[PDB]
């Protein structure tokens, strides 16, 4: 029984992270982006100024 | 990307203009800088004409 | 209520204490004399060891940097234009940029351009 108590946490400890690995680059991404077109944006400004 | 090569070919515009640089290497510049963008272009997406 | 203050005086009651005891350990003190010295030369010495300690991310920095330097050329040409009623440059200017575009219903070009605005490329090809 304790050593297959052991086993069972042992997974989720693993499932946890597996899980948590994939929001954290969904999250980036999507922060990269805004950031990206924001950028694209201040050029065409320039542009038009120029 | 884009965004960088906007900003780029204006604020290289004016250095050239000061250093009295004639049209030919004002052009093969701007045809130098276009060639890079479009063959990096390639790789980043098929370009398919959509 | 009085209860909820517990916390807040037992945490202050800390500071009366140490604020008794350096009374006391300054007024046991001419000491004074050998223990400046100590301080006098260990802040030398550690003058000395802090003076000898002493994709996308990258596009981006570059966007930022050439914005400013696009900002600041617009700038300081911005300012001969100021002077256009004055200067006589930009008008000697003004003659042969109207001379050289001779080769208007300003709204009448926008509703032009507008009407095909978002298919240009597509009608080109």
């Amino acid at each position: 029984k304790d050593w297959q108590a052991w086993l069972g946490s042992v997974e989720h400890s693993r499932n946890t992270a597996n899980a948590s690995y994939q929001d954290l680059n969904l999250k980036r991404a999507a922060v990269l982006q805004e950031q990206s077109w924001g950028a694209r944006g201040n050029a065409a400004i320039a542009d038009f100024v120029t | 990307a884009l965004a960088s090569f906007q900003l780029g070919l204006q604020n290289t515009a004016q250095q050239y203009v000061n250093s009295g640089k004639t049209p030919e290497e004002f052009n093969v510049h701007v045809q130098q800088q276009t060639n890079q963008l479009l063959q990096e272009a390639g790789a980043q997406g098929l370009n398919l004409n959509d | 209520m009085i209860w909820m203050f517990a916390a807040a005086a037992a945490q202050m009651i800390q500071g009366g204490l140490q604020y008794a005891q350096d009374a006391k350990n300054q007024r046991r003190q001419a000491d004074q004399k050998y223990n400046e010295a100590v301080r006098s030369a260990s802040a030398r010495q550690i003058t000395e060891i802090n003076t000898q300690r002493s994709s996308v991310e990258q596009n981006l920095q570059e966007v930022g940097v050439q914005l400013a330097a696009a900002e600041g050329n617009l700038m300081q040409n911005a300012e001969l234009t100021e002077l256009s009623l004055d200067s006589s440059v930009m008008n000697t200017v003004d003659q042969a940029r109207n001379s050289i575009r001779e080769l208007t219903d300003w709204a009448a070009t926008g509703s032009a351009v507008g009407q095909i605005g978002t298919s240009m490329v597509a009608n080109k090809l």
